[PDB]
């Protein structure tokens, strides 16, 4: 399957994933196209802010589905 | 002083999905940008 990352930009990057693609998997193909290390995002999915042990079955992300990039301030 | 503060929305944030985005992650995400003062490095590049 395939899902939209809208970064905070609104450059949507689409990347191909399966439902029970992980968060931390997902990431890691965001850095793969944006950039920014898997640890440092912040991946949000309609205000629900996601986790990397976590997903996209576990948000009930499905196929041709929107998400976003927001980054984590690595505040601690 | 000078330059205190400094968000910024470079080519990988920009205010439209700001804005667009679920208000209580603006909020959230507003008062992390300007704690740190000048956001440490919103795009990472």
């Amino acid at each position: 399957m395939q899902i939209f990352v809208k970064t905070l930009t609104g450059k949507t990057i689409t990347l191909e994933v399966e439902p029970s693609d992980t968060i931390e998997n997902v990431k890691a193909k965001i850095q793969d196209k944006e950039g920014i290390p898997p640890d440092q995002q912040r991946l949000i999915f309609a205000g629900k802010q996601l986790e990397d042990g976590r997903t996209l079955s576990d948000y009930n992300i499905q196929k041709e589905s929107t998400l976003h990039l927001v980054l984590r301030l690595r505040g601690g | 002083g000078h330059m205190d503060e400094k968000i910024t929305f470079p080519s990988d944030i920009d205010p439209q999905v700001f804005y667009e985005l679920a208000e209580a992650v603006q909020k959230e995400l507003l008062a992390e940008w300007k704690r740190t003062g000048s956001d440490f490095h919103i795009g990472h590049k």
